[PDB]
């Protein structure tokens, strides 16, 4: 369209932005936009500056030349350039510069510095190909739309519902009242939620210290308010911290069920995110349905062909046979190393010098590899040196040749870099692992487009939080923005989804505490991972891809007993006998009763189970039972059971669970999700080699440069680990009037670096995204041997912690899509009437009118639910009430007119209307009990009068359906449950005792207590979060003496109860995660395997649309011809559609 | 190179040996060859076949005129041929640059064209020595296990 135009010199400048050289000198400067602002950053602390103060001017300078640009803007194309993606937002961020510096000039206002930071999207903006990249990315929002919202309901459903039970514990959250030595009541009359602490006394005063708040001080999470529910709720659903929310609820009142609240919450937002996770790879299965070198390799390796004293060598270069013996005894000399690896390394502090003499070792294994890349050399030349690897190795072993100098102890380490010669094997592995590496090429940009919003929001992040940064009092502070590395590895932070929360709740406590403009603050944390981890699960699409590309290339009477279907009906009454009695010794008091007949009854099952092994051995097993899993897993069951409970511990009572579970095999449906597993682990084992490997890696490199680091002391005034002796005050807040003693020092730091296994434990700590930060942080406080300290000395280490994350987001995102791929062949092997007055309401209702009328209401009540501020102090309260009896009125009302209907039929039918009766009834017993308060649970019928928000959804319809879907998907499923039930189940009573009788204190062991088994369900629950676990694990190597009041021991205490056991809690995180590995699948092969498709031909096709239909074929009767032509009209219609 | 890897190998076994005359021209005007090599010599030479084969020795020929396996099909000595594959034309066509290119050309591509389940009992397709040496010594070492069973001695 354009707009005034004109000819003369504008066509020639025009024509001059034609050209070419322009570009670069926009991108470059706007390099130098990125440049300048990234020091910018550093620093702030409002006013003072330093360098930046003279950048001040700069910005106008980028200014004015981008102004010159809109200069050329103006003979561009006016409104018709106006169409342009790229070039709408660079008009607009032109407009938040001139508007941003025009409001400057007037000063002669930090809201502008903000807008500042708009600028490096410009980058993008210059960039070809990145346009493909986020018209790809929008592309994907759209087919999740629906769960969004589901998210987004139950983030609305149970905040309504936290805005009932929550925020009748809104009441209880709020407020407080105790005194004396931290030991006042929980959930019994008087008690409240405790701050985390230490020790925790929360001085106020209000007698002895106050005791109770969490809105403020543990920040906002507090239910008073819809909004601080909703936020609650989001910390909630992001698996992080919750856990926190419970211990608080149910400190005060109680241990009910707030946890039936929080687990379907837990489980849901999983079922969900596990749906997200389905969209995309719908998304992988929608781009691939209709997706689905040796030319070169022939020319070098036939140049070399036609390529084949010294020249006794020239013999050599093929000669002989020994060659290949040698790689044997090759196989020893890399093994000299395997150990010396460590060996050089083991121990830590100038402990045992194991390598006395490994140095010659090394010496002559440095000869060895010369030697052969020597005689590679006389091989052929300058031909054995055209292959870079050949001179690489070369240059290694030479390398190894070299010396102990220098100073670069880290030269020395590299040694360690030698090692990775010995992965030279593991034949057509590598291949594999260069199909691995190729999908890197191909995801390098959107990681690049990752890189780029990490830059952008940690640059704004730098020049909002840390744009404020200062927070009085008291330490840790931990990362907060106070440089722009600082924002980098505290962007990176949140990223992860750790421990996010405590920065955020340094992120509002920034701003002088919650009210209404810092509240705001929070939504940049919610604008962040939300989409940030959204954009790493757009990564997994990525991967999704190019992963799928590589998939793109007289005994006969005893035999008549045990065979006879009778017997396993008296078996069957043993299995419900059994089951009955196991069930009974779930507890576990059980066994101080009389416990022996069940025990009788577990000998029987297994006297018939041995018998069944007995039977199937005499009919061609043996040889097969060794090959059998079945055979074998019941002569295993035989000799197991016989191990002594003397010499290696056993507890035999434990298996009578087990003889009942092979019943589980005669399920099928288990069997095709076990045999996909089985299918599985063979497929990606040489993956799982490389993460192993990688843990060696990484622990060599750790070893020999934090070996002498960590020994800390308290706190860093101290530094020299021996110069640690004797008491340490300990000021508590900030005033230096409340002093306490403590013999403190030193500190083991939880996770040393001193042995290659202690690698192997903390680098799975950080390979759990778990606890890191901490282990971070303090890495960083590292300084040769022992010390600590400070603040942020040696940055330059913090690199290494991302480095091994960053290979973590590799192989690790590559298995989960590993197992979903050969679903996806395992899905392909799944391929292979009305009258007299009623006639005239009947017809007004029906009309649906009212419809949009109801609805109306409902979401009228659904604000009128908005209001439940628990401020102060009434009035309110009474018109809350007037509205709750006016809804349940026409509600019940509405229900009397449907009543008013087919009656027979309106009473049922259509069965949401059933559940809608429900909801009239228990809204009228709730009315009524309103009445009656002129009771606690007349909290949980109002429950009811918040379920109605289900109507809601009960008109979303092509949503719904999708729940339908989940609806028919989640049957099949449930099965494995039970196992994913057992499997705590068994470990748990399997802990119960061992880890029993731990003492609650306050480590990490009090309200969340090993006790009573359900607790204990819960604190093996905790671990399938990832919520954690590893302090309660390190609580475990040695605990507390007793549960303080048991048995105890004898004289003994001294917290010798409790004994190591790290490999209850480190299997089990595995067999947690190999079986929700199994729950994925699962619900993948249950439904997207199905589900996808369906969202395939929802979104092209109209199977959906021809159940609709049929409704339209409701208005009917069933022939003849007269219901041809009746239908016509319907039908003429219909097509059309 | 490989006559040179079948030597070393399978030393006091194999008996490779030249062959001057074309033995693929063997076999009331009495016919007589128009080619230099007459066929009375090439009778010669396959008497000297016969006469080799009769001590159960291994022998691979060094035939010049045979580019083809067809070639030999008329021949009663039941050669065991061998086809060192080149499937890209392109690749000889460097090689043989590297150091006539075009008749070497329509004579490679027609041995592409050949039925390697019939025509020919080896595919030496490997390209470094190592690999391919060890296929058809592997297979010579089959043979030699099919012509001589414990039996006979
Ligand atoms: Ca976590």
């Amino acid at each position: 369209f354009c707009l005034t135009l004109q000819n003369p010199l504008r066509k020639a400048c025009i024509s001059i932005v034609e050209w070419k050289p322009f570009e670069t000198i926009i991108l470059l400067t706007i390099f130098a936009n990125c440049v300048a602002l990234a020091v910018y950053l550093p620093m702030p602390e409002d006013d003072n500056n330093s360098l930046n103060l003279g950048l001040e001017k700069l910005e106008y300078f980028f200014l004015t030349v981008f102004s010159i640009e809109a200069a050329m803007k103006i003979i561009a194309y006016g409104f018709l350039f106006h169409q342009d993606a790229y070039l709408r937002s660079g008009w607009n961020v032109l407009d938040f510069i001139i508007v941003f510096l025009g409001v400057f000039t007037a000063i002669l206002v930090k809201a502008l510095r903000a807008f500042r930071v708009l600028r490096p999207l410009r980058l993008v903006s210059g960039v070809p190909s990145l346009q493909v990249v986020l018209n790809s990315i929008f592309k994907a929002m759209l087919p999740l739309f629906h769960i969004a919202l589901l998210v987004l309901f139950m983030v609305i459903i149970y905040a309504i519902i936290g805005l009932e039970l929550f925020k009748g514990k809104m009441h209880k959250t709020c407020y407080y009242i105790g005194t004396d030595i931290v030991a006042t009541v929980e959930n019994e009359k008087p008690s409240p939620c405790a701050r985390t602490g230490s020790g925790r006394p929360c001085t106020i005063n209000g007698s002895e210290c106050r005791g109770g708040w969490p809105g403020p001080n543990h920040g906002i999470t507090h239910f008073d308010n819809f909004g601080f529910s909703m936020l609650t709720v989001y910390q909630c659903i992001t698996m992080e911290g919750w856990t926190d929310v419970l211990y608080w609820v149910n400190d005060a009142i109680g241990n009910e069920w707030p946890w039936i609240y929080f687990v379907t919450l837990i489980l849901l937002g999983s079922f969900f995110i596990l749906n997200l996770v389905l969209g995309v790879l719908s998304g992988e299965f929608t781009k691939e349905r209709e997706k689905a070198q040796q030319l070169e390799e022939d020319l070098r390796g036939y140049m070399s062909w036609i390529t084949q004293c010294h020249d006794l060598v020239k013999s050599r270069v093929f000669y002989w046979l020994v060659i290949l013996i040698v790689a044997l005894n090759t196989l020893s000399i890399a093994s000299e190393h395997h150990n010396q690896p460590l060996w050089l390394t083991h121990l830590q502090d100038i402990a045992n010098r194991v390598l006395l003499s490994l140095f010659t070792i090394e010496m002559l294994l440095k000869m060895y590899g010369l030697g052969l890349r020597q005689y590679f050399m006389s091989i052929f030349n300058r031909f054995d040196c055209f292959v870079v690897c050949s001179g690489i190795l070369e240059l290694l072993l030479v390398e190894s040749g070299a010396m102990t100098p220098l100073g670069i102890s880290v030269l020395r380490c590299i040694r360690l870099l030698r090692l990775f010669k010995i992965t030279k094997y593991w034949t057509s592995l590598s291949n594999l692992v260069a199909s691995l590496l190729n999908s890197i090429r191909s995801i390098a940009s959107l990681l690049l487009l990752l890189f780029l919003f990490i830059i952008i929001f940690a640059l704004l992040g730098m020049q909002l939080f840390g744009g404020r940064y200062d927070f009085e009092d008291t330490e840790v502070r931990r990362s907060n923005f106070d440089n722009f590395p600082q924002a980098l590895i505290s962007v990176f932070q949140v990223l992860t989804g750790e421990d996010w929360n405590s920065v955020m709740y340094n992120g509002i406590m920034a701003y002088g505490g919650p009210s209404y403009p810092g509240v705001l603050v929070c939504i940049y944390f919610i604008i962040l991972f939300v989409c940030g981890n959204y954009i790493l699960l757009n990564v997994f699409l990525a991967i999704a891809v190019d992963n799928l590309a590589e998939a793109e290339s007289a005994t006969w009477f005893t035999n008549f007993i045990l065979l006879f279907i009778l017997l396993s009906s008296a078996a069957l009454a043993a299995e419900d006998p059994i089951r009955a009695e196991s069930v009974r010794n779930q507890i576990l008091g059980y066994f101080d009763i009389a416990f022996t007949s069940v025990f009788t009854v577990e000998i029987v099952l297994k006297m018939t189970t041995y018998g069944a092994f007995l039977h199937k051995g005499s009919f061609c097993r043996n040889y097969f039972n060794i090959l059998d899993l079945l055979v074998v897993a019941v002569s295993l069951i035989s000799m197991g059971l016989e191990s002594s409970t003397i010499s290696v511990v056993k507890i035999l009572r434990v298996l009578r669970v087990l003889r009942p579970l092979r019943a589980i095999n005669r399920a099928k449906g288990l069997k095709h999700v076990v045999q996909c597993v089985f299918v599985a682990i063979r497929t990606i084992g040489n993956i799982v080699l490389v993460t192993t490997l990688l843990q060696f890696m990484f622990a060599c490199i750790g070893v020999q440069l934090f070996k002498g680091k960590f020994f800390s002391c308290n706190d860093l005034s101290k530094m020299t680990e021996e110069e640690c002796r004797g008491y340490y005050y300990v000021y508590k807040d900030g005033d230096p009037t409340q002093m306490e003693l403590r013999p403190r020092q030193w500190i083991h730091n939880d996770f040393h670096f001193d042995n290659v296994l202690s690698a192997m434990m903390s680098l799975f700590t950080v390979s759990t995204f778990e606890g890191w930060p901490q282990l971070l942080y303090r890495a960083i406080d590292s300084n040769e041997e022992d010390m600590g300290p400070v603040y942020n000395n040696r940055v330059e280490m913090a690199i290494f912690f991302i480095i091994y994350i960053i290979l973590i987001a590799f192989f690790m995102m590559n298995i989960f899509v590993g197992f979903v791929i050969v679903t996806f062949q395992e899905q392909g092997e799944t391929e292979y009437p009305k009258n007299p007055y009623q006639y005239q309401v009947w017809y007004v209702v029906t009309s649906s009118y009212f419809e949009y009328l109801m609805f109306a209401l409902i979401m009228l009540n659904t604000i009128c639910l908005g209001m439940q501020h628990y401020h102060q102090s009434e009035e309110m309260n009474h018109i809350s009430d007037i509205l709750n009896v006016a809804f349940t009125i026409i509600f019940t009302l509405e229900m009397i007119l449907k009543l008013l209907a087919f009656k027979a039929r309106g009473y049922f039918g259509d069965p949401w209307n059933v559940f809608d009766f429900l909801i009239v009834i228990g809204s009228i017993i709730d009315v009524i009990l309103s009445e009656i308060d002129t009771r606690i649970s007349s909290a949980f019928f109002r429950l009811f009068r918040v379920m109605r928000l289900i109507k809601l959804l009960s008109r979303a319809e092509g949503v719904r359906t999708l729940l339908w879907t989940f609806i028919k998907s989640f049957q099949a499923l449930p099965y494995v449950a039970l196992l994913i039930v057992m499997l705590f189940f068994i470990y748990a009573v399997i802990g119960m005792q061992m880890f029993g009788k731990i003492a609650l204190v306050d480590g990490t062991n009090r309200n969340n207590n090993f006790q009573t088994f359900p607790q204990a369900v819960l604190l093996l629950f905790r671990c399938a979060t990832g919520e954690a676990w590893q302090e309660i694990l390190l609580a475990c190597s040695y605990g507390k003496l007793c549960d303080p009041e048991s048995d105890y021991a004898p004289g003994e205490e001294y917290t010798c109860g409790t004994n190591f056991a790290y490999y209850y809690f480190i299997s089990f995180y595995m067999l947690c995660a190999f079986l929700i590995i199994n729950l994925f699948v699962a619900v993948i092969m249950d439904n997207f395997d199905y589900l996808t498709r369906d969202w395939s031909i929802l979104g092209x096709x109209x199977x959906x649309x021809x159940x609709x239909x049929x409704x339209x074929x409701x208005x009917x009767x069933x022939x003849x011809x007269x219901x041809x032509x009746x239908x016509x009209x319907x039908x003429x219609x219909x097509x059309x559609x | 190179a490989l006559f040179d890897f079948l030597k070393h190998r399978f030393e006091g076994r194999i008996s490779i040996t030249r062959v001057t005359a074309d033995i693929s021209l063997a076999k009331a005007i009495i016919e007589r060859s128009n080619t230099r090599s007459s066929l009375a010599e090439v009778q010669s030479e396959i008497e000297r076949i016969f006469e080799l084969a009769r001590t159960l020795q291994l022998v691979v020929l060094d035939a010049d005129t045979i580019n083809h396996p067809a070639q030999l099909s008329k021949t009663s000595l039941a050669p065991i041929i061998v086809y060192v594959k080149i499937s890209s034309p392109k690749v000889l066509q460097r090689l043989i640059k590297s150091r006539h290119l075009n008749v070497q050309m329509v004579a490679a591509d027609k041995l592409a064209q050949c039925p390697p389940q019939e025509s020919f009992d080896v595919i030496l397709d490997e390209n470094q020595l190592e690999d391919a040496c060890e296929h058809l010594a592997d297979y010579l070492e089959a043979y030699w296990k099919a012509t001589h069973p414990p039996s006979s001695n």
